[PDB]
Parts: structure tokens; C-alpha cells; sequence
DNA sequence: TTTTATAGGCCCTT
DNA sequence: AAGGGCCTATAAAA
DNA sequence: GAGGTATGGCACTGGCCGTCGTTTT
DNA sequence: AAAACGACGGCCAGTGCCATAC
């Protein structure tokens, strides 16, 4: 049961071969063999030694269909036969006018077709178009929702909003939320960000599965007619006032009224001027409960539109029932939490004020300091403190012996008789202007820093200060490299009302005993070296230069605090004016506090619905690690299924949440999704899954060999203990370590061209001189991709007969007369050139599931406009299409063999389930089985049946109780310095290869086959 | 160094008494110094003030207890003994809610090498009873929030520094240091001390000794949190003169950056030249008004006019003094004040109006900053 | 007297039946004081403290040592006052009528028959006054009336807080404080014209270090002593509290400890309905106090296990005011306000919970 | 306010 | 090491 | 012909409307 | 005593830069 590829790769074990339908594929010929392995040979990547995996054999589930794309097909056309239904009889509706007037009942209301509303439990309904609003002020629990469903209307109000109540209960139950399921058949729910209106449905908190499925109307638009954030600045510009603009009449931003406007046109849709949920009280919203249902309704009534339109389209544009299966699955993710999130929230908050308050302090006493420099006029000569504004106004208008003690009346007469004369003064307060002044004494520069009186949240001294205002670099007197810093208006950062030279020259004499054009007049030469423009700003001493930036001279240093800056505070160049550590630690708690001030704003206002005791099921009820003192509840996550070109998801919060890091305040955030007592999550990571794709991609174009080309063979066959991998080839071609040359290839391969190469090169060694640097990167591309050869693509022959030049192919000849492009010799070229002829094609779609591109991006549209973002998509859509079937694979394999288990969350690359510990390792089986079955439908789908054994199977699976990179991960960070063991009682989990799974569960999926 | 200026200004502005000879560092830290001057009992005061209303006010299950100083009763070394002795009768007010604390600040006598004196010193403890279940996690709080409590007040709050140690018998607990200029010196220490010597204060029926860990009775384990309130004022001293240097070495101002909350007088009023009488009627009633609301003021506008303003504000930066007020004879016309300010040395206009609401929104502002 | 099981049970005193009594409480030999005797003590230090320090412009704080080295303990503030006296001499350039406060422990010999020999503690409250001779005696005075009134100020029956005259060996002048305890009158405080010979001693020498500015010529200080004991004070004011009977119309008792002095101001507690979120809005309540500097018993946390009528019998812990929680105050906002003074019973909404407390403590404050 | 039920806790059963 | 005896305290309640 | 697709925050700047002080019959 | 005008300041959108994820 050992087979090997005919370019000796270790393919899949005979048994497994013939299991995939492999006997009976087509043979790979000769001629192509001598090709790819000449090509090998060219680049030195051929006859290597081969290390034998352990071939796998082990009894498959029933494979339905001839190949294993029907069994995909059919798998699922099942899963999502009865969506498809209601989807139908949601296309095929007339709709009732909806009632004059609304309900304002607690509960549910339908509305019969005279207008009547008769209320209802749940609206008993297969289908529904759906729209939550919740008052924003009043927090997460909803207010009202309207729902169209097949001849019939239906109003939902909250009893917060019936009802006026002094007090509510803050943490959400399922019972504040709204109900729609049935129960014990299965229902679809279609909105526009339908994930917002799924986080206030109650029943979709149960831990148990639900067979109520939603779809997206933000979605289908990605997946019809989207466009890139690029794309989206161009349109929106376009509408209020690159060579083609034909995408715009055909694409629009996501907002439902554009998209109401596209697909449905006619009248167009208003919006809610006040926008009472989002800014209005509670109050508001009664007082115009009639005007903002209506405004729901026709959120809805848009929606129902929009989704009748979109349908058709999206169907005819992604016809592989995976797609759609896949975006069912994606719609409802599952996120359990514990008590002990908000603990982690609380402590993070906590640790995250410390950071910031000692940073604050620092800063806060030096302006406290700087303002004595007001005293004696020396700001001028401060060479960093000289560009602030120094201003200052005015208020505005039109010894005797001991006496002894004193009688109890007199002291009474003396205290009445103060009070009585301070009153006076008070009097007079009254007198004075209207307006108070902010800090009339105080300079101008320290007047903006610090808070107004009447500001609610005022805080003593300069409080407003931070290490991202400009002035706090002055404020440090940072020095890069002996030179004081200044700000260029064009240019941000940069090293050198009369600017004192004389003290600058002084200062840099000081730093050096410490150890280019030349005008002497004004704007001076450095007899030193960088980048940067020079002359552009006039200083009377003017050695003045921009500061390093990674990407590029063009760019600009926003501040001197980032942290890429931190490694030159620790060289030296870059030093704080107190000296010592103040530089260090300032970047340190920014480097820490970073993450936590983009993403706490998002990780505290995320919405958590606590379970009770009787909606907890009796499996973790009967269960140890159940504490009856503590909460069990659930996060939905907002994820729009296809919110990218890419049709990729998209989640503000936990599709960009940090992984654990030591110094990252809120970095344990993935980690405080634990697993409910009696559950655990078995989740695993696509091991380099857009890089396997594209060397697939590229070894299915060249022959019909797995890693017939180089890129591919390193791909398959790369080893960090010896050369002939990918990183440490590039490194040994170009000359640089290992580490530049990765980060080389992972720029390139997203479609990168020269100036990123360059620009590296040069961060990398300036001892390289800029022109050198760009011909060592040219080498570079010509070993990567090859060169282009335009191949008469302007005719052409015609114009060759001059005669001039030879071949048959171009030399990116240029002719300049006034009156298909490929790639050369390179390991990468291959892959190159099928992902441009696939996005170049008339209607690019993806090579395995058939999905199209947006029409916004399709080449009648956008002809030779957005070529990266083409091929880009062509690798990113392919990664959504294998997610898509790894998620359909691991339904099916769930309700086939009855694995107690639900979908928790997908990350691009990750994947992760909410399984019970009784099955966890069949759950591991599954994921490794459908691991399998989706690398083999791309091999399949792209035209070769075998598979490359290293491939074949996950790197490891982890079974753990809450999600981390990997299971051995303790997560130490400033906010949860115990660490996760010994905050919460979560131990750590386990990596199980592929070898170990089929020896625990017997290499079977069944429950009785199970060992005990 | 800048270290004999700290301490001629100590002795000079009144925040500690004595010679300069009796407050030698070793004088100073074993406890044995003349005694505090009035700016350095203030000082203590409101750190002791802050302890209290950062462990007893915001805690339901935190008590007063007061231990007597001398212990045959037929002296004190720590604290801890009298709320072991008085942890039963407390009991009752948590109905044995077991996670109970008894705080206390008080004087504890050591001896140290006549040959052998007795030194002094005014230490805050709390006595935390815990279930042991959660011993270790309650030390790790208490850890945390003591050294962000001492960190809260700090110009250079890295140089509060925590230490993890273990006792001879296997107990874990932590230590509390300041970093002086000679060196890092113990603070605050906390010690998860088990119940063994609650177990021997009570022998007999251990069953009158069990608290409520939710559904269960267990003996708690006593957490003994100890903190040394005179070298927490000492390092808070060091810690306002700045020892760090170039532009900050050339202004070289001596003032003393004390916290608001800990700078024992918050106002300095003083009057200008003018008519006495109107001048010292208005200064008196602000004085008795600012008084009235709790705001410490220091009366310079009872001396004559000896110093200048240059030296007035010398002083009185030296007195780590927040708020300088001054009142001309403009005030006796449109009510407008003086306002100069310790940290930036900034002068401003205020009506009197305006001046305690402004103080007590600033006092109470420092400390959510 | 019933008073003292009172305080026993409601923890006032620590200690068993027998190590408190009328002899042992005198002598100072009890075992300690419960955490609400601590707090009322911390009240009556912090009201003397207000009255005596920050009422004078010329009053300030001293710290004296406990042991006073070499080979004895503390009988009295007044000899670390006086060695301060000199340092903060210059505090007010040597402006001669200036005084330094103090409150600490002292020790005293006690023992009975019953021997060997016990020590008793004190906490008393000392100003120590430096005034020019001539209007030395005028000054006693002065601070005589002060003291007195301030013992009628917190006092149901200020008719019991009794001043006298008395005269020293050498015609130095004074005056004793009592208060009318059931079993007769006991001393609270002592003020006496000590003259100058205390100082004098501690100086053998040098004695123009020890002169001090009036209208322009140096003499050597007249020291005024005020000795005020503050634990007996607590004591006085709770016999004072124990007004016979209970109010309105089983004999309950109530003790009405004033506002300022009561180490309880409102106490808050739970009704029947959903716990957590009468927990949850009684958390918020106490939050609100809290910040708001207002002392509030958490009765909630322990629920309403016990009757209404045994939680009103707060009155024994002197407690101004109770506070009922109800799922009715879930609904609008409203609830049970019980006065300890009248027992009378109100409905209250919440948010004006904490603006009339505070109102009410700063009139009794004022009165 | 029990009383019977509910988890604690401690002495005895393969 | 288990589960099954003993009293036994708890908290909302028929 | 471009390192790609998303998310989001903070600091800084400019345009517009309300208020207040100042100036005219 | 009514009418024109300039200055100061707050609110919101746009822009540049940085920080996360795959
Ligand atoms: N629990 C995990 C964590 C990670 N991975 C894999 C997915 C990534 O693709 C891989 C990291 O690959 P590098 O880019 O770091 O490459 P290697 O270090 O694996 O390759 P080389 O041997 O060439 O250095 O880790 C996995 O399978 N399971």
C-alpha cells in the first residue's frame, strides 16, 4: 500500500488511492515528465533524498457518486435542499400591504390582510425576511423587529419598550431575546448583515444545534457584484463628485440602500433622519414608535427585494452547491464563554489604565517643566520646544501683641461677618463674561493639552496627552542618531519664531564628545546619509533628514513611538532627552497597550447571552466541572459571510482578534472562549493553504505531475534541516538570511512587483547602494517568476517586418511609433501564468468550485485595470472554496455518524468544533477525513486524482477547552499575568497527528466501533 | 548628591524633626528617628487616609479592628495577632461568609542593636481569612492591588517593585520594595500563612472556628498583608525630589511633586498690598470657606511682608503646596483672584467663586487620573 | 446595665460577659473594642480633630514616640509635644500663641487585689497651647468653653457633660470635665495652666531658644494642657444614647448615637423577589453611597433571612436610617425608608436616596 | 416557623 | 479506591 | 502596473453654525 | 434702545498613519 509519484514524491497509499476513484485515472505521459524533470534540473531542485512517510489504510465512509466531485455535489444539495426551498417560496411570495397601523404589543403580532393584529408566539413561518433594532443607549437587548414571510407580516416588540420599567437586568438572558424557531420543521432567515439580527434571536444561544439556517444579503452582493476597499473609495468618489469606469453602473458599496438601488431600483429608500436607535433614548423611540416601525418594515420590505433579485444571480454565478452549503454552515458560529470573560474584560480594562496613566504621568510632567521655559524666554532656544505656540491673554472686562481670646458672641460675630463679606465677591462672579476662558495663563501648546473645565470626563493637568500627539516627541527631546527631531508638513518625521542652530550644533557636539547640496546660508547639506527629501523645508540650520520608514522612502513616519521603532531605542540611534529608560518603557507600554486601545471599544460592547440552568442541558449539568455559582453563555459572533471580493468572511472583532502575546494587554482573548463543562473544541489549521494552492495550481498548469514545477516540489518537499526548501533556496540564490528571503517570498506571492523588493532590500542593507540593491531584486524576480515575454499582445508581425528584432516572442520591446502576456524560466512562473490567464479570461472564475469573480472586476468591466487584485483573488477565493468544502465535509460526517457536536468558528485557515468529550477523537477523525477529501476534490478539480502523501493528512488537530494557536499555549499576558491554568481552571490540550487519531478511535467513526 | 538637599529640605519645611545627625538612613529605617514634624505626620496621615479607603471603605467584607499594644496583659510586634484573636467574635458579622477581612493601622515596636533600642514603626495590616481553595488566587489579588496602590501616587512608579518568596515551611507570599537611592528597601509584605496558628489560638473544638465557603465550612487560611506606613512616607518623599539632568538640570527647581491627595497642605493663601482691613475680612471668610470643606490651607497672609513672591513660592514649593492664592486690591473690585500652580508655576486669574468648587473637583479628580 | 449586653451582642465592646464591666471599662484593662466601637472613635477623634486643629490657624499636628528610650512607657502627649515645641517654634516665626494637637494611646498602671500588676490603655486627645503668661489664664478659659461645648455638641443630655474649677498647689488655675454616668460622675477631660517649669527643665540652659514673639518682646511660654480621654468619651456618649425606653409605642431599645458619630448611617437589605436583580440594584445603591462617603451596612448580601422587626432592632447598632429593596422598586424606583429617631416609615425613590442623606447629616452637622 | 428535601461531612462497609 | 451507612445543617416554603 | 483581503482607532485639519463681545442710528 | 460685524469655539467629515487577523 506505498505509491510514489513519478517525479519520486511519496503519493497516497494504494489503499486509499483506489478509494478516491484513483483506479481507473488517466495515465501522465512521458514527454512531460522529461520536461519537468529538465526544468527541476535547471534549478538544481532534482534527485533529492526522500524520506517514506507511513502509508495510512483505513476503512473510508461510503463515497457517493463516480468521483468525488457528485459526492461533494451531492452532499451538498442535501444539506441545503430545504434553505433552497424556502428560499423559493420566499422568491415566489405576493405579499399583503402591511397593516396601516402597528401593533405596539409585547411579543409578536401577525397582521392579517385587512390590517388586523392577532398576536402570536412565533411567527409560524418557514421563511422570513428579517430586521432587528435595538436602542443603542439602552445596550444589546433588542427593541422592536418586523418580518415578512409568504403572505403575511409580522411586528415583534420588547417589553423595554411596552413597558416602562426604573430597572431591567443588565447581563442579557435568552429571554430577553426574541423567538423564532419552531419546536419539534426546518426554517431560513434572510436580512442584510443577517448576523446582527441572528445575535437577538434567543434559541440560536443553545448549545444544542439549530436547524435554522440565515442568508446574507451583504453576502450574495460580494459574491454578485462587490469591489476592493480601492474600489470602494473610487466608487464612492465617483458618486459624490484608473482609464475605465465602466464597473461603476453595475457595482456598490454594501449599504442596503445602494444595493436596493442596484438590483432593484425605482424609488429610492430613506433613511431615519434622527437615527433614534443609534442616538436617541428609549424615550425617543416610544414617542415615535409608529414612524420607526415603519421604517423597519421598510428595511424589510427593501431586503425582500433585494434577495428576490439577488437569488437568481447568485445561483446562476456560484452554481456548485458547496458554495452555498458552505455559507449556510458559516452563518451560524458558536463562541461559549463563561463567567470568567468578564473577569478577563474587567482585569484587561484595569491593566490597560495603569499602562496608560504611568505613561500619561511621564508625559504629563514634562509639560509641567516646559512651561518654566516660558520664565526666562529660553523655549526659542530649545531645540525642540521652539515651534509651539507660547500665547498668553488676559480675563475680560468692559506686629501687635497677643489680644487673647474672644467672646463666644464675637467669635460668632467675626465667622457671620466673613461669610457675609465673601458673599460680595461671589456677587461680583456673577458679572463677568458669559464664555469662561481655557487656561488664559498658560502657553497655547499646553492650553490644547490639557481637558476643559466643563468638559464630564476632566481629569488634572495636560491629561490629554499621548505618545501619538506630536508634540510628545518634542516633549522627550528625542534624538535619532545625535540629531533632534521636527516635523515636515509633507514628510512627517524627520531629524535637523527662529529656529536656534546654534543650540542643535551645540547639542550634536555634546552627543558626539558623549560617543548634498551645501549652502551655509539657511537650508544647509549633511555631509551624512539617508533618505528622505532634504530642501523642501527651509531651517536656518537645516541638516535636516526624514526619518527610516519600512515602506519606503515615499512614505512618511507618522510617530516616532511605533513598534518597529523599539529595536532602535535598543541600537541606540533613536534616545529620550531624560535619558535612561523613559524612551524604552514608553515604547514598551505601547507596544503592549497598542492592540488593547484599537480593540477594547469592540471586545467590552461584545454582546454575551447567559444560559440559565434549565436551558443548560442535563450532559453539562451532570457534570464536575459544573459550578452551579457560575454563568455559562454564548457569543455569536457577526460574521458576514462573504464580506470580500474573495467571497472571504468577514468579523470586526474576532476574525482580527490577537493571538496570546507576553507584552499584548488583551491578547488572551481568543483564549476566553472556553468550552462549556462536559464540551471541548477540536479544532486545526490548513497547514500553508494558500501556498499549496498555488503550487498546485502552478504543477497543474505545467504538467500533469505533482511538483513537476519547482515552486511546487518546494512546496511539497521543502526541509528546514537541509537546503531544497523554499525559504532557504530563495536565501541561497539572492544572498541574504533566511528570514529576509521568506519574508521576500510572502510579499511577492501576493502579487508584488519591484519597489516592494527593492524598498526591502535596501531596509535590509543600506551597505547595498540603492541601484545595486534593485538589480540584486530584479535576479531575485528573474528566479522567482521569469521574465515577461509579451508574445505579439499589442499587427504586430506586421510592424516586425521593418525588420528590426528577432524570435518569435517579445523582448518587452517598446516601439513608440505614436501612429497574452507570459512569464520566462522561473519556479514560480508556471503558477503565475495560470493565475493571470485565470483572472485574464472572459469570466474569471475559481478552478475548483466554479465561482465567478465580481462583475465589478470582470475584464469587460475593469479591462487591464485591477490585474493584483485578480490574481489575488483567484489564490483567496480558491482558500474560501476549500473552506466551504471542509465545512460541508464535516457536517456531513457529524450527522452521519451522530458526533454530538457544532460548528464554533472558522478563521481563513482555522477551523474549530464544539464537540463532546465522548467524541472528540471521532470528531479528529472527521476533520482528518475531511482534510483529505477536500485537498483530493482540488487535485480532482484541477485534473490529477493522485495525492502527495505529506499533504494528505493534517499536520495536528488540537483538542483543547478554548482557543489558542496551539494546545501547549498558557497565555501569559500584562492582564493575565497567572496565567490560563492557574486564572481559570483550563488546563492544556493536545496535539494528536494523524498516526495517533486512527489508533485511538480504530480508524472508524462509528460509536459502538469505538474502543472503551 | 541630591539626596542631603531632600533632607535639608525635610528638615527646613518641617516634615521631620530632629537633627540631621539623629536622621540618618539607619536611624530613619530601623524606626528609632525623634518623630515626624508637622508636614510628615500630615503626610502619614493621608496615606494612612488613602490606605484606608483603598482596602476598609470599598470592601463589604473588611472590618476595623483595634489590638491592644501590649500583649501579656496579666508590647507589639505586629498586628496580626489581635485580629486572629478577635477573627471569632468577627465571625458574626459576616454570618461566616468566609472571605473576611479585619484591617487595622497601628503602631508596632521592634528592637534593634543603650546597647539595644526600640525602634517604631506605624504599619497598616489586613488579616484576610480565605478559603484555602482560593488562598493562593486571593495572595495574587491582594499582590496586584497593593503594589498598584502604591504605584497609584508614584512620580516613577517602576520603582515599586514585587518579589515572589517562600517560607521555611512552604508557604508562599510576596514582598514589596521601593527603590531608594541606595538601594531597593522592604515596604509591604504578604504571607499566606495557612490557619496552623489559628488552629493553636483555638484548641479544642475547631468546629467554633469554621466559616461558610459557599455550601461548605472549612477553617480558613489567614492572609497577612503588612505594610510600613512610615517608609511608604519616606519613599514617597524621595519619590517627589527628582534625582534623575540637561534641560531639567538647568532649571533645577526645588520643589517637591508630592501626589494631591498626599501633599499634606493643598492651598497657600496670602494677601498684597492694599487695604489691611477688607484684604484680611476676604481672606478670612475663604479661609474659614475652604476650611469648611475639608481643603487644607496654610495662612501666610497672617505674616507681614518680609519675602518676595519669587521667595514665597520657593517656599512653598518646597511644602510640595498644590495652589498658591493671592488677593490684590483687584479682587476687592471684580472679585478675581491669583491661582499659581506647583506643577507648571503658571499664574491664572479665578474668581473666588469658582476657587473650592475647582479645589475639590481637582483633589477628587487625581485620583481617577 | 442592659446597655453593655447591647453592646456586647451588637459588637460595640469585644471581649466575654466577664472581661467587660464597669471596673474593667474605668480601668481600661478590657479586652478591645468591636469594629463599630472602633468606628465611632475614629468619628469622635475626627470631630475633635476638626474642632481643635483645622479651627485654629495656629494649631498643628505632632507624632510622639510611644516608648520614650531609656532604660519606661507613655503616660502622656504632653512631653513629645514639648520637645517639638522648639522645632516648631520657627514654623511660626516664633509667634508666641500656637499650639500642637495629638491623638494616641497612653499607658497606666492598673491592678487589683484579686495580684501583680496590669497595664491599661487610653486613647486620649491632647493640645498642648504655648500662650504669653498675661493672657495665659484668659486662654484656659477659652479653651475651656471650647471643649465644653464640644462635649454638648454630639450629647442627647449635654446637662450630664459638667465643667469645674480647680486650683493647683502654687495657684496655677485649671479645670475638670465630667460626664453624669448612672453610677455617678466620671472625669473626661483635664485642663490646666502648667506655667513654664516643665519647659524650663527640658532646657537646663539656653533658655533663649525657648522665647517667643508678643508685641515685639521675647518671653519664655505659659503651657496649657488639655487631656481629653476619648475612649471614655465613647463610652459616655453611648450610656448617653441608651435613653430608657425605645420610641413609638416586647421593651425594645434603640440606641440614638448622633449622626456625625454613628458608625452606621443607613443600612440596606433585600425584599422578596428575584435575587440577582435585587442584588444587582442594592450592589449599585451601595456603590453610590460609598463614593458618595456615606457608611451602608450591606445587608443584602446576606438576603432577608430574618423577620422585619428583628432587622429594625439596626436600632441597637444605631443605625440613622434602613433601606428596603423590593421588586417594587424594580418597577418604579421606590423604597422602604425607616428613621431610627421617629420610626417612621416612607417611600422613597432611589435617586433621591443619597441627596437627602447627605442633606440630613450636613444639617446635624450644622445644628 | 418545621417539615422534608439538598448537598455537606463524618463516621463505618466490598 | 469506591458507594452506603450515620447525624445534620439549609433555605425557601405546603 | 502595483504585498493581498478585511477590520478598526487616533491624531490632525478644515468647513460650517451658535454665541458673545464690540461697534452704529 | 435696535442693527451690522468680527472673533472665539464646538461638531462632523476627510486624511494620514498605525495595529490586528488570515
Ligand atoms: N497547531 C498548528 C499550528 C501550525 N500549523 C502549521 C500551519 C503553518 O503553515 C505552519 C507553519 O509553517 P512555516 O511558514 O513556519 O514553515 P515550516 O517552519 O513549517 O517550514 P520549514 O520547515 O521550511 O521552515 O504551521 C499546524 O498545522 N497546526
Amino acid at each position: 500500500q506505498l505509491r510514489h509519484n513519478p517525479l519520486d514524491i511519496q503519493m497516497l497509499s494504494r489503499g486509499l488511492h483506489e478509494q478516491i476513484f484513483g483506479q481507473g485515472g488517466e495515465m501522465p505521459g512521458e514527454a512531460a515528465v522529461r520536461r519537468s524533470v529538465e526544468h527541476l534540473q535547471k534549478h538544481g531542485l532534482w534527485g533529492q533524498p526522500a524520506v517514506p512517510l507511513p502509508d495510512v489504510e483505513l476503512r473510508l465512509p461510503p463515497l457517493y457518486g463516480d468521483n468525488l466531485d457528485q459526492h461533494f455535489r451531492l452532499l451538498a444539495q442535501k444539506q441545503s435542499l430545504p434553505y433552497l426551498e424556502a428560499a423559493n417560496l420566499l422568491l415566489q411570495a405576493q405579499l399583503p400591504p402591511k397593516p396601516p397601523a402597528w401593533a405596539w404589543a409585547e411579543g409578536w403580532t401577525r397582521y392579517g390582510p385587512e390590517g388586523e393584529a392577532v398576536p402570536v408566539a412565533i411567527p409560524e413561518e418557514r421563511a422570513l425576511v428579517f430586521a432587528v433594532a435595538v436602542c443603542l443607549a439602552e445596550g444589546t437587548c433588542p427593541t422592536l423587529a418586523v418580518a415578512i414571510s409568504p403572505s403575511a407580516w409580522y411586528s415583534w416588540c420588547s417589553q423595554r419598550l411596552v413597558e416602562e420599567r426604573y430597572s431591567w437586568t443588565s447581563q442579557l438572558s435568552p429571554a430577553d431575546l426574541i423567538p423564532l424557531e419552531v419546536p419539534t420543521q426546518e426554517q431560513l432567515v434572510v436580512g442584510h448583515n443577517v448576523s446582527f439580527d441572528r445575535a437577538h434571536i434567543r434559541e440560536q444561544y443553545l448549545i444544542q444545534g439549530s436547524r435554522m439556517r440565515f442568508l446574507d444579503t451583504m453576502s450574495m452582493h460580494m459574491a454578485i457584484s462587490g469591489l476592493s476597499s480601492f474600489q470602494r473609495s473610487l466608487w464612492i468618489a465617483a458618486k459624490q463628485g484608473i482609464s475605465s469606469w465602466d464597473w461603476l453602473d453595475i457595482s456598490s458599496v454594501n449599504s442596503l440602500a445602494e444595493v436596493h438601488r442596484l438590483y432593484v431600483g425605482g424609488p429610492p429608500l430613506e433613511k431615519e433622519p434622527r437615527e433614534l436607535f443609534v442616538k436617541g433614548t428609549m424615550k425617543d423611540i416610544r414617542e415615535n414608535f409608529q414612524d420607526l416601525m415603519q421604517y423597519c418594515a421598510q428595511d424589510v420590505w427593501a431586503t425582500h427585494e433585494v434577495f428576490q433579485q439577488q437569488l437568481p444571480l447568485f445561483l446562476e454565478r456560484c452554481p456548485h452547491p458547496v458554495t452555498l452549503a458552505g455559507m449556510l454552515e458559516m452563518g451560524v458560529s458558536y463562541l461559549p464563554v463563561n463567567q470568567n470573560w468578564e473577569r478577563y474584560l474587567a482585569e484587561a480594562q484595569g491593566t490597560y489604565e495603569e499602562l496608560q496613566r504611568e505613561m500619561k504621568k511621564s508625559l504629563m510632567d514634562l509639560a509641567n517643566d516646559a512651561c518654566q521655559l516660558l520664565s526666562g524666554e529660553r523655549y526659542k532656544e530649545d531645540p525642540w520646544l521652539w515651534d509651539l505656540e507660547w500665547d498668553l491673554q488676559e480675563f475680560k472686562q468692559k506686629d501687635q501683641e497677643d489680644l487673647g481670646p474672644c467672646s463666644e458672641e464675637e467669635e460668632f460675630q467675626q465667622d457671620v461677618m466673613a461669610r457675609a463679606c465673601l458673599q460680595k465677591l461671589k456677587g461680583t462672579t456673577e458679572l463677568l463674561p458669559k464664555r469662561p476662558q481655557h487656561l488664559p495663563g498658560h502657553p497655547g501648546w499646553y492650553r490644547k493639552l490639557c481637558p476643559r473645565l466643563d468638559d464630564p470626563a476632566w481629569t488634572p493637568g495636560p491629561s490629554l496627552l499621548s505618545l501619538q500627539m506630536r508634540v510628545t516627541p518634542k516633549l522627550m527631546a528625542l534624538t535619532w542618531d545625535g540629531f533632534p527631531l521636527h516635523y515636515s508638513e509633507r514628510h512627517g518625521w524627520g531629524y535637523l519664531v527662529v529656529c536656534p542652530y546654534r543650540a542643535i550644533e551645540s547639542l550634536y557636539r555634546k552627543h558626539c564628545l558623549e560617543q548634498a547640496r551645501g549652502g551655509p546660508k539657511d537650508t544647509q547639506p549633511s555631509y551624512h546619509h539617508g533618505n528622505g527629501p532634504y530642501n523642501d523645508v527651509d531651517i536656518p540650520g537645516c541638516w535636516f533628514f526624514k526619518l527610516p520608514h519600512k515602506d519606503g522612502n515615499s512614505c512618511n513616519v507618522g510617530s516616532p513611538f511605533a513598534k518597529d521603532f523599539l529595536p532602535k531605542m535598543e541600537d541606540g540611534t533613536l534616545q529620550a532627552g531624560p535619558g535612561g529608560a523613559s524612551g524604552p518603557r514608553a515604547l514598551e507600554i505601547n507596544k503592549m497597550i497598542s492592540f488593547w486601545r484599537n480593540a477594547h471599544k469592540r471586545i467590552s460592547s461584545q454582546m454575551v447571552v447567559w444560559l440559565p440552568r434549565s436551558a443548560l442541558p442535563r450532559a453539562v449539568i451532570r457534570h464536575p466541572d459544573y459550578d452551579e455559582e457560575g454563568l455559562y453563555g454564548a457569543i455569536l459572533p457577526q460574521v458576514v459571510t462573504a464580506g470580500t471580493i474573495t467571497r472571504a468572511a468577514v468579523e470586526p472583532t474576532w476574525l482580527t482578534a490577537s493571538n496570546a502575546r507576553p507584552d499584548r494587554v488583551g491578547s488572551e482573548l481568543k483564549a476566553m472562549v472556553q468550552a462549556p463543562p462536559g464540551y471541548t473544541l477540536v479544532g486545526a489549521d490548513v497547514d500553508s493553504q494558500e501556498l499549496w494552492i498555488a503550487a498546485v495550481l502552478g504543477d497543474a498548469h505545467f504538467a500533469g505531475m505533482h511538483g513537476c514545477t519547482a515552486f511546487g516540489w518546494m512546496t511539497l518537499q521543502g526541509r528546514k534541516s537541509r537546503g531544497t526548501d523554499l525559504h532557504s533556496k530563495t536565501a541561497t540564490t539572492v544572498g541574504i538570511s533566511r528570514e529576509h528571503a521568506k519574508i521576500f517570498n510572502y510579499g511577492r506571492i501576493y502579487g508584488a512587483g519591484q519597489p516592494f523588493a527593492e524598498r526591502l532590500l535596501m531596509q535590509f542593507n543600506h551597505r547595498l547602494t540603492q541601484q545595486e540593491a534593485a538589480e540584486k531584486a530584479q535576479q531575485m524576480y528573474a528566479a522567482t517568476k521569469g521574465l515577461r515575454w509579451y508574445r505579439l499582445s499589442d499587427w504586430l508581425v506586421r510592424e516586425l517586418n521593418l525588420p528590426v528584432d528577432r524570435t518569435e516572442g517579445g523582448w518587452i520591446s517598446l516601439q513608440d511609433l505614436r501612429k497574452e502576456r507570459a512569464w520566462k524560466g522561473g519556479t514560480e512562473s508556471e503558477m503565475f501564468n495560470k493565475l493571470e490567464s485565470i483572472a485574464t479570461s472572459d469570466i474569471p472564475r475559481t478552478p475548483v468550485l466554479g465561482c465567478c469573480i465580481s462583475r465589478a472586476l470582470e475584464p469587460s468591466a475593469v479591462q487591464e485595470e485591477f490585474m493584483t487584485s485578480r490574481v489575488n483573488w483567484v489564490v483567496q477565493s480558491s482558500a474560501v472554496d476549500y473552506l466551504h468544502l471542509m465545512l460541508v465535509a464535516m457536517k456531513w460526517l457529524f450527522e452521519e455518524f451522530a458526533i454530538d457536536g457544532r460548528f464554533c468558528i472558522s478563521i481563513h485557515d482555522e477551523v474549530r468544533y464544539l464537540v463532546r468529550e465522548e467524541d472528540r477523537y471521532r470528531a479528529a477523525l472527521a476533520l482528518q477525513i475531511t482534510n483529505l477529501l477536500t485537498r483530493c476534490m482540488f487535485a480532482y478539480k484541477l485534473g490529477l486524482n493522485d495525492l502527495p502523501q505529506s499533504v494528505a493528512f493534517f499536520s495536528a488537530v488540537d483538542i483543547d477547552r478554548c482557543l489558542r494557536k496551539e494546545v501547549t499555549m498558557d497565555c501569559k499576558t500584562p492582564s493575565n499575568p497567572t496565567g490560563m491554568e492557574r486564572r481559570y481552571g483550563i488546563p492544556q490540550g493536545e496535539a494528536l497527528d494523524i498516526y495517533q487519531i486512527i489508533e485511538l478511535t480504530k480508524g472508524s467513526l462509528e460509536k459502538r466501533s469505538q474502543p472503551g | 548628591e541630591g539626596s542631603e538637599a531632600l533632607l535639608e529640605i525635610c528638615q527646613r519645611r518641617h516634615f521631620l524633626s530632629g537633627s540631621k545627625q539623629q536622621l540618618s538612613r539607619d536611624s530613619l529605617l530601623s524606626g528609632c528617628h525623634p518623630g515626624f514634624g508637622p508636614l510628615g505626620v500630615e503626610l502619614r496621615k493621608n496615606l494612612a487616609a488613602e490606605w484606608w479607603t483603598s482596602v476598609v471603605v470599598f470592601r463589604e467584607q473588611v472590618f476595623p479592628v483595634d489590638a491592644l499594644h501590649h500583649k501579656p496583659g496579666p508590647l507589639r510586634e505586629n498586628l496580626l495577632h489581635g485580629a486572629l484573636e478577635h477573627y471569632v467574635n468577627c465571625l458574626d458579622l459576616v454570618n461566616k461568609r468566609l472571605p473576611y477581612g479585619l484591617a487595622q493601622i497601628g503602631v508596632c515596636f521592634h528592637p534593634v542593636f543603650g546597647v539595644k533600642s526600640i525602634g517604631e514603626k506605624t504599619e497598616a495590616s489586613l488579616v484576610w481569612f480565605t478559603p484555602p481553595r482560593t488562598s493562593n488566587q486571593w495572595l495574587d489579588f491582594w499582590l496586584r492591588h497593593r503594589l498598584q496602590w502604591w504605584r497609584k501616587f508614584a512620580m516613577s512608579p517602576s520603582n515599586f517593585s514585587s518579589s515572589d518568596c517562600q517560607d521555611e515551611e512552604g508557604r508562599k507570599g510576596n514582598k514589596l520594595y521601593y527603590n531608594f537611592p541606595w538601594g531597593k528597601e522592604l515596604i509591604e509584605t504578604l504571607w499566606n500563612l495557612g490557619d496552623h496558628e489559628l488552629l493553636h489560638m483555638y484548641p479544642g473544638n475547631v468546629s467554633k472556628l469554621h466559616g461558610r465557603d459557599g455550601r461548605k465550612n472549612v477553617v480558613p487560611c489567614v492572609l497577612s498583608v503588612n505594610g510600613d506606613l512610615d517608609r511608604g512616607m519616606l519613599a514617597y518623599l524621595y519619590d517627589s525630589f527628582q534625582l534623575t539632568f540637561t534641560r531639567k538640570k538647568n532649571l533645577h527647581r526645588k520643589v517637591l511633586k508630592l501626589h494631591p491627595c498626599l501633599a499634606p497642605i493643598k492651598v497657600a493663601l496670602d494677601v498684597g498690598r492694599g487695604p489691611t482691613l477688607e484684604l484680611r475680612q476676604v481672606c478670612q471668610g475663604l479661609f474659614n470657606e475652604l476650611l469648611e470643606n475639608g481643603i487644607s490651607v496654610w495662612p501666610g497672609y497672617l505674616e507681614t511682608m518680609q519675602s518676595s513672591l519669587e521667595q514665597l513660592y520657593s517656599k512653598y514649593d518646597e511644602m510640595s503646596i498644590l495652589f498658591t492664592v493671592l488677593v490684590t486690591e483687584t479682587t476687592l473690585e471684580n472679585g478675581l483672584i491669583h491661582l499659581r500652580s506647583r506643577d507648571t508655576t503658571m499664574k491664572e486669574m479665578m474668581h473666588i467663586s469658582k476657587l473650592k468648587d475647582f479645589l475639590i473637583k481637582y483633589i477628587s479628580s487625581a485620583k481617577n487620573v
